[PDB]
């Protein structure tokens, strides 16, 4: 037995989200629901289509017919972000079997600039014939920055990693670059820039030696 | 009350093996059958095996039949997972979870999770980590945990006494397969030439304890 | 209906290493002292058979028999609730709640599988002061460095037909399709039930379900108890033969097809016991699925 649950729903704070589970005759069956939050074990939400635990808020709801199984949440909050599971008992194989996962993202939430912090090559680093550009996004939301680096003018492509943005504990995101370089390359040019671009909007910091 | 609590994982070679244990408290944990499910970084969750209350009945999912074996000791309230023949893809952090009613076989609800835990196949070795001070230009300094392996780090300040404006950034896995993270903290540039700032790096997985003072930039 | 019979209940010490089942000989270790009575029948250097048969084996036996009899008042205690329970047209007879009389019946069966044990402490402390009489009578043994594995393997050859008798494959067959059944019984009246009629046929059918998992539940134990002695020692009868071990090999030998074939041995009294209590709770289901469906036209759940 197989669960389709789509990657991805948006809503907007106190709307009513909807998150589906699908299965052949999945109404024959109980479904039961988990959230999981980044960082956290999974919270058993509603069990039994529609039987909610106690401790759980009444905004949760479920409901499991012909095909498709549907968990709803209204009035979202920002809070509700998390990631939610289907389960059902595989009868043909006689075992527990979990649905792919729908990410929740609550919309609308207030954008928020990123902060950048650049940190040259340190010089305990360079006697170690090492250098190492060290660029920190702070404090953006939403969690999606593109990052491009700079030797004097010219773009750099080589030697960068960049991490995926991380949500922080405030609801805001955080990321971090590194470009590598050899401390041949860092003493030769006039500078080197870390350009974080998010939602249209540029930051630029610069370092040199 | 009712508590479940994973350990056991760690770093482990392709071919090796590891055995996780779940210690059960608060309940009659005789009673009810248990359940392991593991899932990938970023992954969702896969059910990997079911055992009875009593151990009479044991199922496996196809990625690990033949590999692992779920075993249980109903006199200390442990639920085992011996894991044999370890892959790469078998890197995931691994949950305990219990059926929501007794004698219900794994066709029920999970009610209560631990908190899982991870299982790292690779064969990389342990690696300790290079710190370097980031100097500041309110100001901003750091530290920089260079080349490790595996997680995790902890990064403290002045032995733990400071504590506010602390923000150390999720780590990076660079394309050599180890991990990088910087430690950034904001203070008053009223306090570059008065307090002084060292960095508290430990690696636990290699035993490596690191301290770098950060000091701004002198000519 | 009713249950008539509530033999399937057991229990354990709180090491889960002595199993008390309500059938003689109670404990599987019996059976094991009855190997060892065999196992000396070959033996002739040993005249000890009426000493560890008369003065010790028989009358730990009795003494469990008789620790079981005192827990018999409590036991029609626990079957007393079982049948009211189980059954909306007994419970419709007297006045207190479900939750009420469900407690009570909690508070019971706790009461006498803890008779069942608490009774019992004495006897089992008595096992392992016998265990170590047999390897003092096998002792006695007139080898030592060389001492012939023929009874050994006559006892495992011996072993194999007594397994013969046993159904397991019809045995495993009846557990998979009653498990099956209950699972999907359970399953659906997670779905059927309702809070706005009388939820007394929906408990009872709850109720029963319950003690038919914990039924399922040792019934799967014992098989694949059964299933492990018997593959053992089937093993041993194609594992290595010497003629001749050391008489401490040997003690371990005779120590561990014995244990071997007294799981064997208890299993087969339980399974048989379990087979026949998981029937009867599922023609229970059965009767009270067909109270739940018998008025179409009026309500369901």
């Amino acid at each position: 037995y197989e669960l389709t649950q789509a990657p991805s729903v948006s809503v907007a704070p106190g709307q009513t989200a909807r998150i589906t589970c699908g299965g052949d005759n999945i109404g024959r069956t109980s479904v039961h629901w988990y959230q999981q939050k980044p960082g956290q074990a999974p919270v058993l939400v509603i069990f039994y289509d529609n039987d909610r635990p106690s401790g759980i808020p009444e905004r949760f709801s479920g409901s499991n017919s012909g095909n498709m199984a549907t968990l709803s949440i209204s009035r979202v909050e920002v809070g509700d972000e998390a990631d939610y599971y289907c389960q059902v008992w595989d009868s043909n194989n006689d075992h527990p079997v979990f649905g792919g996962g729908t990410k929740l993202t609550v919309v609308g939430q207030p954008k928020a600039a990123p902060s950048v912090t650049l940190f040259p090559p340190s010089s305990e680093e360079l006697q170690a014939n090492k250098a190492t550009l060290v660029c920190l996004i702070s404090d953006f939301y939403p969690g999606a920055v593109t990052v491009a680096w700079k030797a004097d003018s010219s773009p750099v492509k080589a030697g960068v990693e960049t991490t995926t943005p991380s949500k922080q504990s405030n609801n805001k995101y955080a990321a971090s670059s590194y470009l590598s370089l050899t401390p041949e390359q860092w003493k030769s040019h006039r500078s080197y820039s870390c350009q974080v671009t998010h939602e249209g909007s540029t930051v630029e910091k610069t370092v040199a030696p | 009350e009712v508590q479940l609590l994973e350990s056991g994982g760690g770093l482990v070679r392709p071919g090796g093996s590891q055995r996780l244990s779940c210690a059960a408290s608060g309940f009659t944990f005789t009673p009810y059958a248990m359940t392991w499910v593991r899932q990938a970084p970023g992954k969702g969750l896969e059910w990997l095996s079911t055992i009875s209350g009593s151990g009479g009945s044991t199922s496996y999912a196809d990625s690990v039949k033949g590999r692992f074996t779920i075993s249980r000791d109903n006199s200390k309230n442990i639920l085992y997972l011996q894991m044999d023949s370890l892959r790469a893809e078998d890197t995931a952090l691994y949950y305990c979870t219990k059926d929501k009613d007794e004698y219900t076989f794994g066709h029920n609800a999970f009610d209560v999770w631990g908190r899982g835990t991870m299982v790292t196949v690779s064969s990389a070795s342990t690696k300790g980590p290079s710190v370097f001070p980031l100097a500041p230009s309110t100001a901003a300094l750091g530290c920089l945990v260079k080349d490790y392996f595996p997680e995790p780090v902890t990064v403290s300040w002045n032995s733990g006494a400071l504590t506010s404006g602390v923000h150390t950034f999720p780590a990076v896995l660079q394309s050599s397969g180890l991990y990088s993270l910087s430690s950034v903290v904001t203070v008053p540039s009223s306090s570059l030439g008065t307090q002084t700032y060292i960095c508290n790096v430990n690696h636990k997985p290699s035993n490596t304890k690191v301290d770098k003072k950060v000091e701004p930039k002198s000519c | 209906n009713t249950t008539d019979n509530i033999d399937y209940f057991d229990i354990s010490d709180e090491s889960n290493y002595y199993l008390i089942s309500q059938l003689r000989p109670h404990f599987s270790n019996i059976y094991f002292f009855d190997e060892f009575k065999r196992y000396a029948s070959y033996h002739t250097e040993i005249k000890r058979y009426e000493d560890i048969h008369k003065t010790k084996v028989n009358s730990l036996l009795n003494e469990a028999s008789r620790a079981i009899g005192i827990c018999n008042r409590a036991k029609n205690t626990v079957k007393g609730l079982i049948n009211i329970l189980e059954n909306p047209q007994k419970f419709k007879t007297q006045r207190e709640s479900y939750d009420v009389k469900l407690r009570q019946y909690e508070e019971k069966k706790e009461a006498f599988r803890g008779c069942l044990l608490n009774k019992n402490r004495k006897n089992l402390d008595q096992i392992k002061k016998i265990n170590n009489e047999i390897r003092d009578l096998l002792e006695k043994l007139k080898c030592s460095q060389d001492c012939q594995t023929n009874v050994y393997f006559d006892m495992i050859k011996i072993y194999l037909v007594d397994f013969k008798k046993m159904p397991y494959e019809n045995y495993d067959t009846f557990i998979k399709q009653y498990k099956n059944s209950y699972l999907s019984g359970v399953d659906m009246i997670r779905k059927i039930e309702k809070q706005i009629d009388n939820p007394v046929t929906i408990n009872a059918i709850k109720f029963t379900q319950k003690e038919m998992g914990y039924i399922i539940d040792r019934f799967e134990y014992h098989l694949q108890k059964v299933k492990h002695s018997i593959d053992q020692v089937t093993a041993l009868s194609d594992g290595v033969k010497p003629k001749q071990v050391t008489k401490n090999r040997l003690k371990e030998y005779y120590f561990n097809i014995g244990n071997y074939y007294s799981i064997f041995k208890f299993g087969k009294d339980s399974l048989n016991m379990l087979n026949k209590a998981l029937i009867h709770k599922e023609k229970i289901v059965h009767n009270l699925l067909g109270e739940l469906f018998g008025h179409l036209e009026e309500r369901i759940s």
